[PDB]
């Protein structure tokens, strides 16, 4: 009775896809992470860890705000490659702020230190 | 033919494993002096790797003048990649034997097609602490370079 | 639309060649003018397929020794031929026509052995197709050893009958015009292979620092002999060759090119790397692909060979600085058909072309840049032809290219190069000037 | 000795570790003739089943579909292709076409003495059939009762009917003035009357040498007779071709 | 010694 | 304009090369050491303690001089290396 | 092109040079230190 | 990086992205892009990949000396890179040709070792970072990468049973697993095994 | 039985040694030993390379 007669249908199954927890319970542990860093900023500032004494003035003052704007700045790009930002565009970006920002921030550490 | 639930072409976007997809064909009789339509309700589309992965029985959709439209209500490409047949195997005695067959690659999904970061729950928290690290360390930074001992 | 019959026909003589692979046709026609006002123009009919097949178009008088104004026209199609000076609206004119199409006939059986003898079947019109009436005619076969017809037609005239190598038809004496209804098919014997080169892309490049012309050429050949029935069979193939069996086959082993006089470093090569057997001698590269190719195989493949500049290329007598050259279009096996040229010419990198001119219509030209091995700026000018159906040895004219090229473009190359060396040799200067100490 | 150390290691560079595997001195080029052939002959959706071995070359230089190749992730795979190729012509065949396989390709030693044939790797491929299949696959069949591993006129039934043994020794003997072939890898001698005809595929091309040869699976028949029974028609006539009785057929379904 | 039979 | 080109090109002289093939090799091989010997010697002048104002001005010269050598031994070596420029 | 027997030369050339230019080396940095 | 091709292993096609260690390919076509539009060089691609290896024979002939200066002096160095340039060992599977994965891996390896033994005795964080950002390439470019990350740690556990751990030890080796570990999973042939 | 069936996968017989180092075999040895009486955390590197 093969070859000949008409086959019962044929559907696939498909597997599951993996559960995501309930929101609040995230939002929860969210909150908890935000307190714990504000409590390491308030727990450096309280104690004399950070008391910016030390604060360069002069043509020193520039060097330093170069350094400073060299680390945001490649966290800044760092973000913008988590944003969706392609491989490239963030080697440019990081080959042009990495050339002058090296030239400063090793002036800055080597007349402040 | 068959195409995307939407509408778009393979050859615009080749297929993808779960993707949505319709297949379509036409049957005509030869009755000595015409063309005409052909009903039948026992015609079957497979998909098949080695084995059959689906196998769904046509419906008619549309008549034309000399042509009856047989089509397979959009289903689901399977969750397995690989080259896949798409194929049509008229075979009842009585009548002529036909066979259609279409190979195709049904591929995997890519890098850039899986959900963001930002929107599974689950990550909300990891990506909490790799932010307020980073802010700290900036904090730090400066911190270090701005206190004399 | 006709043509005003503005002529007659005197006596009409079509003789066809089919020793090659392409057929050729000369026609000796004697024409007097039936009107009184005099017209200089006489038209030339041809069918559909057999005009888009044509590949070589032209006429002289049975007289003279130089040829008339003779072009095509773009369902009978037309070519016109021109006069010098206008004829008297009642005297006699002696033309003769050739023509070079790219068709020849298919194999009558598709499967023939691979020492069986091959037949083609050709199918022409028998009947003298003109738009100006004819009240003589006759017809000819030449170049094969035997002819027939395939499914003959009852009434005799319209038969022909056999000579030594020939096949002459019937001597009929009143045509009207547009009597092309009765249609002929024969079937000769041709023993020979039958070249198709689908696609030749001819590469020449010109350099003044070495003065050296390099020719590079990639064939895409077939064969459109008949197939071999029961496929291919490497101990039958070994027996023949054992057994001396030199006779004319429709396979071809062995191609034999021809090339420009002095020509060195010869390779041949095709997509799988370096074939090794090859062998130059004389003016001649004689090639053995891979395999032999059988009716209905193909075989894509590339030539080389560089040549001295200075048979090419000549300076103008008005200044140092305006070149001629005049490059060669087909440089080929013998007897082999091309169904698309693209000829490009690399210039170097400061000329600036002037005038073109080539010897028989392209379907296209254009110019445009393509940078190479030391091309810094834009590169070497790419002139491209575009040319349909070409044949071996009937199209042998040569491209005219006049360009300009001073000295300070010829100087400019190793600047170049120099001004990039020593912006790298600056910069090392300056990662050396600065320190990153801490 | 460090003089003589740079000429002991010039001598090894030039001697053993500058040759390619594609072409072989003496040239012999038969891997890239039959490359370059089914690049230039065959259709480009096309399968190409084989041994592993030479699967990323196919997959490189003639530029069609393989089965199997070096990057051995699969070995259930390469069982089947195995098997395809250590069982009787009618197995492989329906082994085959399950596959959607159009050509075949086989190497072959046995004119020029190559040595890295098929033949040699033969008992491996059974080696792997056996252990998915052992009880289809028996490799002590292919060996004689002495234990030899022949293929001569004494070799076993099972490698005589097996199909790279048909697919490799065809119009061997026949290549020899006499029909008497001898196996340049094995040093064995090969009969006209040793190998069996082929009645389910078809030998598209030889290369020069001998080394490759490819086969084709032909189509099966429009009757639905099987391929052995238009093979035995053809090799056949006989003018009492058979008596009156009747078929032991079964009902009809 | 390559990565092939033996 | 086919027959007039036809009859300039068939009524002029040949090309002559500036410098001939043959020559091209051992040119090539003199204007390497040249090469050479001027950039090694600008590289010393790097490596020199002197002033700032006086090594930038021989550094330059000396590129200035090498960069041209180096250029005309390039053209030349592929030239004669069989590539043609 | 260059010939078989030519690119033989030269390899061991090329290491002859290489093998007695850093024996010349060695000697003088073990001598004269 | 995403290729799935279904011209190989027919019914059932390989994930060629992810089943495959993309660095020599990757600096295949980074040196091809650089002569083409850099140098103004358009090479064939063939060509590069068949001059490869003996463009990285001398790389690694460099790195043997580096390293080997590190051991006893730069004399020594010299030796070993005269010994290494021209050794059979290594010129049976670096001739010209010879496109596998080991044509530029054992280039890498010596360098990683080289950097490894600078960060070792001098305690520097940057050249422990250089170690780890060479040993990625490496797990990128070929699977015997597991080498080097059980001959690492060994060294380490060694020179604590002799009695010698120092700070340097610490910096060093801290610094070289943690960057080089997260870097290591990016490869999607090499995934989670890190861990697992 | 496939890892076992490639060339690749094979014992060494003691001539391939020699065969690809002329004479670096027997320093090799010697080497190391001599490694071993001056022992610096770099020289337990190639040790435990070796
Ligand atoms: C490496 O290469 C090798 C060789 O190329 C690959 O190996 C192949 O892998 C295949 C799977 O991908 C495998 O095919 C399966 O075999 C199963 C076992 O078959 C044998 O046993 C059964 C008895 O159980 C016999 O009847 C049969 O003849 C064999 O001897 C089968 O169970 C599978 O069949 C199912 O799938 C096919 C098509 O997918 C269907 O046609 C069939 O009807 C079955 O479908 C059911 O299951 C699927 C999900 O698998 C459902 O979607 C479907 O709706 C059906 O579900 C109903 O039935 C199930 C019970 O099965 C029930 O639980 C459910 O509730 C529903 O009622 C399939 O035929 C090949 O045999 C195997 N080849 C070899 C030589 O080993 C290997 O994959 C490769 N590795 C890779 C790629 O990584
Ligand atoms: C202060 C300096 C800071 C910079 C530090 C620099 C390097 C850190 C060292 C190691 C980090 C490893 C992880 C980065 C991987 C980036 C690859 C990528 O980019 O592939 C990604 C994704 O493919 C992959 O994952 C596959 C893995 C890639 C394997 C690596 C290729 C091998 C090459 C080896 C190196 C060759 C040397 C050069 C040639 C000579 C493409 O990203 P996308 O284009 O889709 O952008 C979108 C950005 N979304 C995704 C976040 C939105
Ligand atoms: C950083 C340290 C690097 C150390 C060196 C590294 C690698 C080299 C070692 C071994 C490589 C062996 C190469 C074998 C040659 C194969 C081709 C061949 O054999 O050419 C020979 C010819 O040769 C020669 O006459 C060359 C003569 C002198 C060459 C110029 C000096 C070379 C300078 C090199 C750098 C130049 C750049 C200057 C920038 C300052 C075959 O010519 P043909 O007949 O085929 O030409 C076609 C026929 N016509 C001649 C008519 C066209
Ligand atoms: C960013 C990193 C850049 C690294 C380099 C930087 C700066 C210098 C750049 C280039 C200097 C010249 C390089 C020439 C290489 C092409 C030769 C070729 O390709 O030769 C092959 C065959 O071999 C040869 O004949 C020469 C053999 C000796 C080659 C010696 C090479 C020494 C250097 C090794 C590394 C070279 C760079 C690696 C990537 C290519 C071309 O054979 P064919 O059949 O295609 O054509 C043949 C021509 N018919 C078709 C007309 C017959
Ligand atoms: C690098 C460190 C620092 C930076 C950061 O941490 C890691 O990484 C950031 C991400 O970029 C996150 C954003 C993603 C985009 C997302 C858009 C949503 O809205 C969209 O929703 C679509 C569908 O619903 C509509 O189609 C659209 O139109 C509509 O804009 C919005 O709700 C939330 C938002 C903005 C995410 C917030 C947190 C961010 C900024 C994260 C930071 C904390
Ligand atoms: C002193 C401070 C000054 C402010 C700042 O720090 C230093 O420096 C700013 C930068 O300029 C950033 C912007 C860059 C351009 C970027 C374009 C995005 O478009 C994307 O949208 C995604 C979906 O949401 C798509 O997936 C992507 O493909 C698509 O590119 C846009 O959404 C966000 C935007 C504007 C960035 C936001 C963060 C900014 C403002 C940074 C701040 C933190
Ligand atoms: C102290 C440090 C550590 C903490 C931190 O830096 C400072 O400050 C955190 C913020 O709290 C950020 C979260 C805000 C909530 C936000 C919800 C979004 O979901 C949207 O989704 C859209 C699509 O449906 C819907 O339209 C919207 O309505 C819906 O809100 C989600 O995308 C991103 C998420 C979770 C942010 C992630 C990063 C966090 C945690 C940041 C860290 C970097
Ligand atoms: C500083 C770097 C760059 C320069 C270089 O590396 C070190 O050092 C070069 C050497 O000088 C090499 C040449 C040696 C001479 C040799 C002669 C042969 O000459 C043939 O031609 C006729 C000639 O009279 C006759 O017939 C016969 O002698 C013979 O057949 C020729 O084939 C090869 C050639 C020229 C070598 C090529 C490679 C060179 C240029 C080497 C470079 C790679
Ligand atoms: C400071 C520098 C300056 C001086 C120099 O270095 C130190 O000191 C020179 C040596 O004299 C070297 C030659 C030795 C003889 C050797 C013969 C080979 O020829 C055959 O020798 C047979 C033997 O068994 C093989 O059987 C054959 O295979 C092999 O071809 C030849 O290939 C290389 C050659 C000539 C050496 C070349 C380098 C030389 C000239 C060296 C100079 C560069
Ligand atoms: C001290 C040591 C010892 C103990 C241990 O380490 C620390 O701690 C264990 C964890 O419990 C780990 C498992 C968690 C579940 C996790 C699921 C992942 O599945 C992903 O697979 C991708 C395909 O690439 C998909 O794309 C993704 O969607 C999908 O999430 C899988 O890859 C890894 C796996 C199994 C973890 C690794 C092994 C375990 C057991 C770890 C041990 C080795
Ligand atoms: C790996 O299995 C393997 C590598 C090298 C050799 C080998 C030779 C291979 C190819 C050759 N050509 C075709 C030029 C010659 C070879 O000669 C050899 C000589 C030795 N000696 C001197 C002991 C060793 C190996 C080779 C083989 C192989 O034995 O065929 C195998
Ligand atoms: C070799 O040349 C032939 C002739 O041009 C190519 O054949 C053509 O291939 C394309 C694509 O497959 C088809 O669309 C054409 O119909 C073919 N033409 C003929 C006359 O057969 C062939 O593709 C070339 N092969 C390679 C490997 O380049
Ligand atoms: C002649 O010139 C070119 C032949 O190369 C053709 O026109 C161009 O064809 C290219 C090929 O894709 C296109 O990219 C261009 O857009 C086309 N136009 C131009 C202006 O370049 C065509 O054969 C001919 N063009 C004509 C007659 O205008
Ligand atoms: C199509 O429509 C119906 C069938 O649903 C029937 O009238 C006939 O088959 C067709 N009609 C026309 C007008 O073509
Ligand atoms: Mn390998």
């Amino acid at each position: 009775v093969d070859k000949f007669g008409i086959k019962p249908e044929i559907h696939h199954i498909f597997h599951a896809e993996p559960k995501r927890v309930a929101k609040p319970i995230a939002v929860i542990f969210v909150l908890i992470i935000f307190i714990t860093i504000l409590s390491l900023i308030v727990t450096w500032l309280n104690s004399c860890a950070a008391a910016f004494n030390n604060i360069p003035t002069g043509v020193t003052a520039v060097y330093f705000l170069g350094f400073i704007a060299t680390i945001v700045g490649f966290e800044v790009i760092f973000a913008r490659y988590y944003l969706g930002t392609s491989i490239f565009e963030t080697l440019f970006s990081s080959l042009y702020l990495g050339a002058p920002g090296l030239l400063t921030s090793t002036k800055f550490l080597r007349s402040f230190g | 033919v068959h195409s995307h639930a939407d509408g778009t072409s393979y050859d615009e976007e080749p297929y993808k494993i779960k993707d949505k997809v319709i297949y379509s064909v036409g049957f005509s009789e030869w009755n000595g002096e015409e063309w005409l339509p052909h009903i039948a309700d026992d015609i079957q589309f497979e998909l098949r790797q080695v084995d059959p992965y689906y196998r769904l029985t046509l419906s008619p959709s549309g008549n034309d003048s000399e042509t009856q439209y047989y089509t397979t209500g959009e289903f689901i490409l399977p969750d397995r990649h690989g080259v896949f047949t798409f194929l049509t195997d008229y075979r009842k005695i009585g009548l002529s034997f036909t066979t259609d067959k279409d190979v195709k690659a049904i591929r995997h999904l890519a890098n850039d097609e899986y959900p963001r970061s930002w929107e599974i729950s689950n990550s909300w928290v990891y990506i909490s602490a790799i932010c307020g690290v980073i802010v700290a360390w900036i904090f730090f930074v400066v911190s270090f370079v701005t206190t004399s001992s | 639309y006709e043509p005003p019959a503005t002529w007659e026909n005197v006596d009409y003589k079509r003789t066809i060649d089919v020793s090659n692979a392409y057929i050729s046709e000369t026609i000796e026609i004697t024409i007097k003018n039936i009107a009184s006002e005099p017209a200089t123009e006489y038209f030339t009919a041809f069918e559909s397929g057999i005009f888009s097949k044509v590949s070589f178009f032209s006429a002289y008088f049975t007289n003279e020794a130089t040829f008339l104004n003779s072009q095509l026209l773009a369902e009978i199609r037309y070519g016109i031929i021109q006069f010098p000076n206008a004829i008297s609206p009642q005297e006699e004119v002696s033309l003769v026509i050739k023509s070079f199409y790219n068709t020849v006939g298919i194999p009558y059986p598709e499967h023939v052995g691979m020492s069986e003898e091959q037949h083609l079947l050709w199918e022409t019109n028998r009947l003298p197709l003109s738009a100006y009436d004819t009240k003589k005619a006759s017809f000819t076969l030449i170049g094969s050893s035997s002819f027939e017809e395939y499914h003959p037609p009852n009434d005799e005239s319209l038969l022909g009958k056999a000579n030594g190598n020939s096949f002459e038809f019937g001597p009929w004496e009143d045509i009207p015009r547009f009597s092309s209804n009765e249609t002929l098919a024969i079937v000769y014997s041709h023993n020979a292979p039958l070249n198709q080169v689908v696609n030749l892309r001819r590469d020449i490049w010109l350099s003044h620092w070495a003065s050296t012309i390099q020719f590079e050429e990639y064939y895409e050949l077939t064969n459109k002999a008949a197939k071999l029935s029961k496929g291919f069979s490497r101990l039958e193939l070994m027996k023949q060759i054992q057994t001396q069996n030199m006779r004319q086959t429709h396979f071809v082993t062995v191609l034999d090119m021809l090339l420009p006089e002095g020509a060195t470093d010869h390779y041949f090569t095709d997509l799988v790397g370096l074939v090794s057997t090859s062998h130059a001698e004389r003016d001649h590269f004689f090639i053995r692909p891979r395999f032999p190719i059988f009716g209905g195989w193909n075989y894509n493949f590339t030539v080389g060979w560089t040549n001295k500049l200075s048979d090419f290329l000549h300076v103008s007598s008005g200044s140092d600085e305006k070149f001629v050259a005049s490059i060669p279009i087909l440089n080929g096996p013998p007897d082999t058909v091309y169904d698309n040229v693209e000829l490009s010419v690399f210039l170097p990198e400061g000329a600036e072309i002037f005038d073109i001119d080539s010897p028989v219509p392209f379907t296209n030209v254009s110019i445009e840049t393509q940078k190479s091995y030391f091309d810094l700026n834009k590169g070497h000018v790419k002139l491209t032809f575009s040319y349909r159906n070409l044949i071996s040895q009937v199209a042998n004219g040569q491209v005219l290219i006049k360009y300009d090229y001073p000295k300070s473009s010829f100087f400019k190359k190793p600047l170049s190069i120099a001004c990039y060396i020593f912006t790298a040799l600056m910069g090392v200067f300056v990662l050396k000037t600065l320190n990153m100490n801490v | 000795y460090l003089y003589l150390f740079v000429f002991h290691s010039t001598w090894v560079t030039r001697t053993a570790y500058s040759s390619p595997s594609v072409v072989l001195p003496s040239l012999i080029d038969d891997f890239r003739e039959a490359y370059y052939w089914l690049r230039m002959n065959s259709d480009e959706d096309s399968k190409v089943a084989a041994w592993w071995d030479y699967g990323y070359q196919i997959g490189g230089m003639a530029d069609r579909t393989t089965l199997v190749d070096n990057n051995t992730w699969n070995n259930t795979h390469i069982a089947i292709v195995g098997k395809a190729m250590a069982s009787p012509e009618e197995k492989s065949y329906e082994i085959l076409k399950e596959h959607d396989v159009d050509y075949v390709l086989v190497i072959f030693g046995g004119l020029i003495g190559f040595g890295g044939d098929d033949i040699n790797k033969f008992l491996w491929m059974i080696r792997i059939s056996e252990g998915i299949w052992p009880e289809e696959i028996k490799e002590r069949d292919f060996y004689t009762a002495e234990g030899e591993y022949r293929v001569d006129a004494r070799a076993s039934e099972t490698m005589r009917n097996s199909l790279l043994y048909k697919m490799s020794y065809k119009d061997f003997p026949q290549l020899f003035n006499g029909g008497q072939a001898t196996d340049r890898v094995r040093q064995q001698m090969i009969t006209p009357l040793d190998v069996p005809p082929l009645d389910y595929f078809d030998e598209v091309f030889t290369s020069e040498n001998w080394m490759v040869r490819i086969y084709q699976l032909k189509k099966d028949d429009a009757q639905g007779r099987t391929l052995r029974d238009v093979g035995e028609l053809t090799r056949s006539s006989t003018k009492t071709r058979r008596s009156i009785k009747r078929p032991e057929l079964g009902l009809r379904v | 010694y390559a990565n092939a039979t033996s | 304009t086919y027959e007039q080109l036809y009859k300039e090109f068939h009524s002029s002289k040949s090309f002559q090369p500036f410098i001939h093939l043959d020559t091209q090799p051992k040119f090539a091989i003199c204007g390497l050491i040249v090469t050479l010997a001027v950039l090694s010697s600008a590289l010393f002048a790097v490596g020199s303690k002197s002033s700032y104002i006086k090594k930038l001005f021989f550094y330059t010269i000396l590129s200035v001089i090498g960069s041209l050598f180096a250029g005309l031994t390039t053209v030349f070596a592929s030239n004669s290396f069989g590539v043609y420029v | 092109m260059i010939s078989d027997e030519q690119l033989n030369s030269l390899a061991i050339t090329f290491g002859i040079v290489m093998m007695t230019l850093i024996v010349i080396y060695h000697a003088v940095d073990s001598t004269m230190s | 990086l995403n290729w799935f091709d279904d011209r190989t292993w027919y019914p059932l096609g390989r994930v060629t992205g992810g089943t495959l260690y993309p660095g020599l390919m990757t600096t295949s076509a980074f040196i091809w892009h650089a002569l083409r539009n850099w140098l103004g060089l358009p090479i064939d691609i063939r060509n590069v990949c068949v001059l490869f290896a003996p463009l990285f024979s001398g790389v690694t002939a460099w790195a043997t000396y580096e390293f080997t200066k590190e051991i006893k002096d730069a004399s020594a160095g010299l030796l070993a890179a005269g010994f290494i340039a021209i050794v059979p060992g290594y010129i049976s599977r670096s001739v010209a040709g010879s496109y596998d994965n080991e044509a530029i891996a054992i280039t890498l390896l010596m360098v990683t070792f080289m950097f490894w033994i600078k960060a070792q005795k001098t305690g520097s964080i940057m050249h422990a970072t250089c170690a780890a950002l060479f040993y990625f390439y490496m797990v990128s470019a070929w699977g015997g990468y597991v080498f080097i990350t059980n001959l690492i740690p060994l060294h380490v556990f060694l020179l604590i049973l002799m009695g010698r751990y120092s700070s340097k030890l610490y910096s060093a080796y801290t610094t070289w697993y943690a960057i080089g570990t997260v870097a290591s999973m990016q490869i999607p042939f090499v995934g989670f095994l890190p861990i697992r | 039985p496939i890892i076992a069936s490639v060339s690749e996968h094979q014992p060494v017989s003691w001539p391939a040694f020699f065969f690809d180092t002329h004479f670096l075999i027997w320093l090799f040895p010697a080497g190391v030993f001599l490694l071993f009486l001056d022992l610096k955390d770099e020289h337990v590197f190639v040790i435990a390379y070796s």
